[PDB]
RNA sequence: GGUUGCGGCCAUAUCUACCAGAAAGCACCGUUUCCCGUCCGAUCAACUGUAGUUAAGCUGGUAAGAGCCUGACCGAGUAGUGUAGUGGGUGACCAUACGCGAAACUCAGGUGCUGCAAUCU
RNA sequence: GAGAACAGAAAUCUCCAGUAGAACAAAAGGGUAAAAGCCCCCUUGAUUUUGAUUUUCAGUGUGAAUACAAACCAUGAAAGU
């Protein structure tokens, strides 16, 4: 029945977050040299003494218990009691630096000084009057391409008079919507930029 | 092409950051030794460990052009590349890099009185959990090489931060103890690397909740000299300790929130 | 007017777990109200379901259903 | 979801601040204290100086040499008068919190508790089809837990076998809903008693139906009770009472499959009816009264008691649970004789029944006027106690396997702890949303299953009086649970067709 | 009544509270004892307005299940 | 003709990939990743078939190698009493249900560890299914012994669309063709109708039945049998040795082939 | 180690094999033909280029097969080998003890002839190894096959002029 | 010592050609009613170990084979590379004190070590 | 590299060899081979909704965007993603 209670003259300080103990007391170098063959037996009674104290410092911490069984999402069950580590106190260098905000876009500033709020942007359906149902506004099967499959089409009056009569309106319009896409693909390009 | 930009965003920055990854580079001069205690050590770091297997030139205190091109294409914050020289025998040069460029690097030399992990031929601990941490020495708290080397070791071997642990989980246990205590103008004492496996017993004197721990050493035992350091600069110091203050709630005076969740504002 | 067909309509909003209602049962009792602090924002609870509290004796029974 | 509010910066301080370790002290003085029995309050020693560091186990062994049995110890558990129980050492339970100096004396009060332990059961084995119609009922082997029965509402029960999982036959004599479904106690015949008005006998081994159908009675069944075996002669088979909504209760002497007695008191129906180990039978009915009818006496009508406002739903017995085990135990043994089968389902009654000096049998009923009353019907006439508090009506009541606690699950959402003796007090178990339908108890009373509306059961620990485990995959809701005498496998079923068996 | 999650004749409506025919609201479900397969307790639901109450004094819907 | 340039440039896999018979991109997520971070030790139900014999094994991934916890093999149920189809599907039930049962009694979970001083009782004990390179078909003899050891009272997380008589169109199982495919229903058919149907087949196979004289009928109740003896006694016994380690491996290096010395064979080549 | 019974020759597989060309009702009445001439469905194939002068595009139907193993192909091996009167040239044979050869006209074998069918040709190839060759096409522990269990164009011409007693061309 | 299941190190383990393997295991091999999947029970799935074989799978040995790997008190503290005492020299450039520091080449060698569990004439 | 009527240098099938020399993204000085390549099965939800939390818009700030987290959702026997 050997005891838990160890006594030290410097008191160990504990890191709970890493699970780490520092004990600054005075180290020998006659009991740690290689020429001593008691060494590791040194060293194994001092590692013994501090990790019974980080155990006792962990059966310590307050524990958290749950009552939902097994097979649902969380990863905890009834039956286990787990501890609550607090947040670790050493401080370690990060891997990446923070990430910088980012800067305010000519759209951004032009909303913000109009006072342009932003949308709610609750969904992507759209209700057609011409049918009875609820089509996407634009994507896969999007009602913005609903003019290259139009049967029939009114040719415009502004249209005659120059030399793009001749060609399809569905095609125009896709090479306007092409057009529009390219605009913007430069405009986030130039914000980039700036 | 989804899974590409997976990757990219994988790998960028981000307010809570992921596992450190740790690469282990041979030299252009490697020993059965040095691949021993590489493996074991990768073993210790796994599953957040990557091992090159070709020999390559590297001299980190000569230039750092090559260690930092192999840092941001495997995306991996710890390095350790490990050489031999008959003026550096068993070398070992652990760099931690801030942001892709070198952020500190310390070399080690092993000492030949060390074993294998299959040497002591005893039970282990399950892969892929979060060791304990003893420290023995005043200048890990004092001496700034010793300072940087706790620093780096918890790094290393931290592994996962979470605030629930299962009791079933604390099985082994690294000790880096000092040799001795030093003074001025002495040479630095070797470091000495153990590790431990944890063992229960009823102690019949602290309760049912209290057990009495034993220790079965494990391996490597490693004995570490220090060869050769060198420090970050204090700005890049800074930007690595900086942070993100985001997640948080911010305090406010006479502003608090009570275990029901209302807020509560004190007038005097 | 119209409203879109949509599974959202249809899903839960709010749900509350076992042991967030025993730690809310537990809260309410314990709280000790200070006569300088002041309600800024009252937080959302299913008070229903957290305002049990135990009675020494029952209502009278309904003699209507027997008589 | 909702959350629970995150510590605060101040609190994190406090949690990274390092923790203060509980330890035993070593100049720890002597204790006096004074043991008392919890049911007869006998006093053994005065009072005696211990070591402050005793543990529980070290101070069993020292009540087990001052009674003189440490050669064969019983396992008791300590309460100290606010009455806090023994967790794991006297310093820690009691003086720790500082409630009592040194100086002064402590009263410890021990109870008996069972050798075995019942683990929680925390997922579920198997949710097994077969069914056409919602589960009605259920009940378990009383010799083994391999063997469970199930009437539904497809005029149909089935016998599962728990190992596998699968069912295992099915009986398919009934024409209506089978309402009730019984094991004998000597693990021999299932009785179903059926809304058609009718009972009916089967071998389990075989599946098969012993001769034709009980018949007699003009309504539906409501309950069915054994004879107890220690009641029985040796040699003899249990007969069978069953209670019915029109009012009266049959006696089927099941060897001749004749019936004897028909008890005609009540006027109305009969909510249950239950076969006591004095010879003594005990109806519950929906004209507000409880009847005492003698089993010796031609089935007359010995009491008549009047004190609920409303139906009353339910009862339940202080020895209930032996006379349901009868002969068996949670071991599973078979005696190989009648007259040691007889002994022994003597000596389970009477562990139970007598004891602080006098031989008592505590009644318990749950009526539809929100209250419970306690009952000696043997001793007096008026109502030992009235249990109050629930805000709906009490739907089930059960008393523990030891007898000393009584569980009520009520219709407002909540169950109730009181004291199986005396009826006052103790504890609600709350956390079901909706009406608990039924409740049932382990067999160590230590550990207590409900089944709700609410699609849900609830594993609760008695002596914690918290919840334990929350049990949900019931698609709709549960209408019969039950636990087996071991205490290895819970059974439950409801409106989603399915038989649930859950497992530790 | 928990929120107006959306009046159909327009978002300013529906940021307004108006409460009119046709409009989703949420509603507290504590007392109707619904349960998850998680075994989460559901305390809030979506349920849609079938009256006038400008015209009857009162606010009606349907749960939305 | 293959180069030397590309024998050089050649890079080799794994051992156990070369000799393929382990996973490891299923090994990888079954050992290294976790669904949370607490650091819960995990534990592979590893079953494996061969052409005679079933293996299924208890196994704690380790730094210095895995670790098997217990095992269990079909050549035990002769002393339960199963001498016959070692195989099929009822003997990986059976299979299932002994190690299930032999990991419960050696645990002491039915009939100082450092989760002993903070929760009263034991947790149940959690596997992971292993299959290794095996096909995840309906009907398949590693999900009867995965069902074996579910019902020993072993915790493995699984569905039970795998198992036999799950209908393809309604989710739902036949529970009843489940107990005939435990209790080997269908290998009891099969004798009836090759009895039947062409008395030569039934000679050929099932031989061994005839030779002990086992009727059809036997079947379910020998499997109830071998089930009550495996859960009433489920400890591990040893074959008896009839020899020593020393007189083992004395015979079998007689046959294995001694090396030859490089002064013997630099005499061999001059 | 020629006296042991695993080293018997036999057939794999009988692939029937009609490349048709163009995609359309001829495809599909040569997959009619060859399912009532074996029993089996047979399987089309995929273009795995695009040629003008071969009049195919990308990723259309060309060609058919059934693939055809056991007595039913030892059968209609023996109905090929009846049609083409046992007489096989010694370039038949590949270097891996398989051998194929083509058949012009359906209507030899004895299969009905019907105006709708038309006529079709195809080409027969049977498959040669011995009992232990499901090393290299099982799933696990996959090994190849050793050198002297290996079957070669002699020891399968052996095999032939044993079986069916007819001669081997030459040329 | 042989072998089987799960592995670690991932060529000392790989590639090509012969020989040996008593027992056990592994594997080839027998069959298609049930579960299942294919043009094809060829793979996958299931049943019997019943009819046989160690011909292959697998292991070991052999080859001045190819490929690969390990120690050097072997090159060598060398080439190379960075400062410098006012070291000279109006000159393209050179020994020197202190740091950092290879490979080609040569000698000596080799063709798997190991953890857990079970089994064997 | 060998074999098969039209069918040849390129149409279709079979055997052996085949470190990737093919096809995906990036410009590795070590990306992916029981795949990150090709084919098949399931999901059309992906602009879910909760938050006393971060940031920003007032005369409509218990609203909306925005960051993060959680509950869910999809799939898989499962580990897990």
């Amino acid at each position: 029945n050997l005891p838990v209670t160890v006594e030290k003259p410097i008191p160990v300080v504990y890191d709970l977050g890493n699970l780490a103990a520092f004990d600054s007391n005075v180290l020998d170098k006659n009991d740690l040299d290689s020429s001593n063959a008691r060494r590791e037996e040194k060293i194994k009674s001092l590692t013994r003494d501090n990790v019974q104290l980080l155990i006792n410092q962990l059966l310590s911490l307050p524990m958290k218990t749950t009552t939902e069984s097994v097979g649902g999402t969380g990863g905890q069950s009834s039956v286990m009691t787990l501890l609550q580590l607090p947040d670790p106190t050493t401080d370690l260098p990060r891997e990446k630096p923070l990430p910088k905000a980012k800067a305010m876009t000519k759209w951004e500033k032009f909303a913000a000084k109009k006072g342009i709020k932003p949308k709610e942007r609750a969904g992507k359906m759209i209700y057609d009057e011409a049918s009875g149902e609820w089509v996407p506004k634009w994507g896969y099967k999007g009602a913005n391409k609903k003019l290259d499959d139009q049967w029939l089409v009114e040719v415009d009056d502004k249209v005659k008079g120059t030399d793009n009569e001749l060609i399809d309106p569905r095609t125009l319009n896709r090479a306007e919507r092409k057009r529009l896409v390219k605009k913007n693909e430069k405009q986030q390009r130039r914000n980039m930029k700036n | 092409n989804a899974r590409a930009k997976r990757a990219l965003v994988k790998r960028e920055a981000k307010l809570v950051e992921n596992v450190k990854q740790a690469l282990f580079i041979p030299g252009q001069s490697c020993n059965k030794n040095l691949h021993d205690i590489m493996v074991d050590l990768s073993a210790l770091k796994k599953p957040d460990m990557k091992r090159f297997n070709r020999k390559n030139d590297i001299h980190p205190f000569e230039d750092m052009s090559p260690l930092e091109f192999f840092s941001e294409k495997n995306d991996c914050s710890l390095m350790v590349l490990m050489t031999s020289s008959k003026k550096r025998k068993n070398n070992m040069t652990f760099i931690r890099t801030f942001g892709y460029k070198i952020y500190d690097m310390i070399e080690l030399m092993v000492a030949d009185n060390f074993k294998l992990l299959s040497d002591f031929k005893k039970l282990t601990f399950t892969v892929g959990l979060k060791p304990m941490f003893t420290f023995q020495g005043a200048a890990f708290d004092t001496h700034p090489v010793y300072k940087q080397i706790k620093s780096l070791f918890l790094d290393f071997f931290r592994g996962e931060s979470t605030d629930l642990q299962d009791v079933a989980g604390l099985q082994h246990v690294i000790s880096m103890t000092i040799q001795g205590d030093f003074q001025d103008g002495e040479p630095l004492p070797n470091v000495l690397f153990r590790v431990y496996k944890l063992k229960s017993y009823k102690s019949d004197q602290g309760g049912k909740r209290l057990p009495r721990i034993e220790l079965v050493e494990i391996g490597p035992r490693l004995d570490f000299k220090i060869g050769r350091i060198h420090t970050p600069s204090p700005d890049m110091v800074t930007e690595a300790h900086k942070k993100p203050k985001q997640l948080e709630m911010k305090t406010k005076k006479n502003v608090e929130l009570d275990i029901m969740g209302d807020k509560l504002g004190r007038i005097h | 007017a119209r409203v879109q067909p949509d599974r959202r309509w249809f899903g839960n909003t709010r749900v509350i777990s076992q042991d967030a209602l025993q730690h809310f049962r537990s809260a309410l009792g314990e709280t000790q109200k200070d006569t300088y602090q002041v309600l800024l924002r009252r937080n959302k609870l299913p008070m229903s379901l957290l305002e049990e509290k135990d009675a020494d004796e029952s209502p009278k029974a309904r003699i209507l259903d027997t008589e | 979801s909702t959350l629970i509010p995150p510590p605060s910066k101040k609190q994190k301080k406090e949690a990274q601040l390092p923790r203060e370790v509980a330890i035993i002290p070593k100049d720890l003085p002597n204790v006096s204290i004074k043991f008392q029995a919890l049911d007869t309050g006998d006093n053994v020693g005065g009072a005696l100086r211990v070591p402050g560091a005793i543990s529980e186990k070290q101070l069993e062994e020292l009540l087990n040499q001052l009674n003189g049995t440490s050669d064969d110890p019983v396992p008791y558990t300590f309460s100290c008068t606010k009455t806090i129980d023994i967790t794991d050492n006297l310093y820690s339970s009691l003086i720790k919190p500082g409630y009592n100096s040194t100086e002064d004396q402590i009263t410890l009060l021990y109870t008996p508790r069972a050798v075995f332990k019942v683990k929680p059961v925390t997922r579920s084995s198997s949710a097994i089809a077969g069914h056409g119609s919602t589960i009605l009922c259920s009940a378990f082997a009383p010799h083994t837990s391999s063997r469970m029965v199930t009437g539904a509402g497809d005029n149909t029960a089935r016998i599962w076998d728990c190992d596998t999982q699968t069912p295992m036959h099915t009986l398919k004599g009934h024409y209506n809903w089978v309402l009730c479904v019984s094991w004998s106690p000597d693990g021999e015949v299932i009785a179903t008693g059926s809304m058609d008005n009718t009972i009916r006998l089967w071998d389990p081994k075989s599946g098969q139906c012993l001769g034709d159908a009980l018949r007699g009675h003009s309504k539906w069944i409501t309950s069915l009770s054994w004879e107890p075996i220690h009641l029985v002669k040796p040699g003899s088979k249990p007969r069978l009472a069953s209670s019915s909504k029109d009012g009266t209760i049959k006696i089927w002497d099941t060897v001749s499959r004749v019936c004897q007695y028909t008890m005609s008191g009540h006027t109305n129906s009969v909510s249950c009816v239950k076969w006591g180990g004095q010879g003594l039978l005990y109806s519950g009915s929906h004209d507000r009264t409880v009847r005492v009818w003698d089993i010796n006496s031609q089935g007359r009508c010995i009491n008549i008691l009047k004190s609920h406002a409303h139906w009353v739903n339910h009862l339940s017995l202080s020895t209930d649970y032996a006379l349901r085990i009868g002969a068996f135990d949670h071991t599973g043994k078979k005696p190989s004789t009648p007259e040691e089968a007889q002994k022994k389902a003597l000596e389970n009654y009477e562990k139970i029944c007598k004891k602080n000096g006098n031989s008592e049998e505590m009644m318990v009923t749950a009526s539809d006027d929100y209250t419970m009353f306690l009952w000696n019907p043997l001793k007096s006439t008026k109502p030992i106690a009235r249990m109050t508090g629930h805000q709906k009506l009490v739907n089930h009541v059960a008393f523990s396997p030891d007898g000393r606690y009584i569980v009520s699950a009520s219709f407002d959402n909540s169950i109730k702890l009181w004291d199986g003796r005396d009826g006052k007090f103790i504890s609600t178990f709350r956390g079901h949303v909706a009406s608990v339908y039924q409740v049932a108890w382990s067999s160590d009373c230590r550990l207590l299953v409900s089944c709700s509306k609410d699609t849900t059961l609830k594993v609760w620990d008695v002596r914690t009086r918290k919840l334990s485990v929350d049990l949900p995959g019931h698609k709709d809701e549960v209408y019969t649970v039950d636990w087996s005498v071991d205490g290895k496998r819970v059974c439950s079923g409801g409106k989603d067709k399915m038989v649930r068996l859950w497992t530790h | 009544i928990l929120a107006v999650k959306k009046n159909p004749q327009s978002p300013m409506y529906t940021q307004l509270g108006v409460l009119t025919k046709g409009t989703i609201i949420e509603v507290n479900v504590s007392e109707l004892g619904m349960v998850t397969a998680g075994g989460k307790v559901v305390w809030g639901k979506y349920a849609q307005v079938t009256n006038e109450p400008d015209r009857d004094g009162c606010v009606n819907a349907v749960l939305l299940v | 003709a293959k180069s030397s340039a590309y024998s050089s440039r050649f890079q080799t896999p794994f051992r156990r990939r070369r000799e393929g018979k382990t996973d490891y991109y299923q090994r990888k997520r079954l050992v290294t990743q976790h669904k949370a971070k607490y650091n819960t030790p995990k534990y592979r139900l590893v079953v494996r078939f061969t052409n005679k014999d079933i293996i299924c094994q208890i196994i704690s991934s380790t730094i210095t190698g895995d670790v098997v916890l217990a095992a269990a093999y079909s050549h035990e149920l002769p002393r339960y009493g199963i001498t016959h189809g070692l195989t099929n599907w009822a003997a990986a039930y059976a299979t299932g249900l002994l190690i299930a049962r032999r990991t419960l009694q050696k645990l002491g979970l039915d009939e100082y560890e450092l989760t002993e001083a903070v929760e009263d009782g034991p947790r149940p004990f959690k596997v992971f299914l292993d299959i290794g390179l095996q096909r995840t078909t309906t009907g398949a003899r590693v999900f009867g012994a995965l069902k074996g050891a579910s019902d020993g009272g072993l915790y493995v997380p699984h569905s039970e669309n795998r198992f036999p008589g799950w209908d393809f169109e309604t989710e739902e199982i036949d529970p009843e063709l489940l107990r005939s495919y435990i209790f080997g229903g269908h290998v009891s058919q099969y004798m009836e109708e090759l009895a039947d149907d062409d008395e030569e087949r039934f000679s050929e196979l099932f031989k061994g039945y005839l030779a002990d004289d086992i009727d059809a009928d036997s079947l379910e109740d020998i499997y109830t049998s071998a089930h009550e003896a495996i859960r009433a006694d489920p400890a591990f016994k040893p074959t008896e040795k009839k020899f020593t380690k020393e007189q083992y491996a004395a015979e079998s290096k007689k046959y294995r082939q001694t090396k030859l010395s490089k002064e013997e064979r630099a005499a061999r080549v001059a | 180690k020629a006296q042991n019974p695993m080293r018997d020759l036999k057939i794999e597989k009988l692939v029937l094999n009609i490349s048709v060309g163009e995609s359309g009702d001829r495809l599909t009445r040569a997959s009619k033909v060859l399912e009532q001439l074996s029993g089996q469905t047979p399987v089309q194939s995929k273009a795995r280029y695009t040629v003008r002068t071969f009049g195919i595009r990308r990723n259309e139907k060309i060609a058919v097969h059934v693939t055809v193993r056991g007595p039913k192909a030892e059968e209609i091996l023996e109905r090929g080998l009846k049609v083409k009167e046992y007489q096989l040239r010694d370039r038949n044979f590949s270097a891996t003890g398989n051998f194929g050869f083509g058949i012009d006209e359906h209507i030899d074998l004895g299969i009905k002839y019907d105006p709708s069918i038309g006529i079709f040709g195809m080409d027969f190839y049977v498959v040669m190894n011995r009992p232990g060759a499901r090393v290299t096409r099982r799933k696990r522990c996959k090994g190849t096959v050793g050198n002297s269990h290996k079957t070669t164009k002699e020891d399968t011409v052996s095999w032939f002029k044993q079986k069916y007693d007819a001669d081997v061309l030459d040329k």
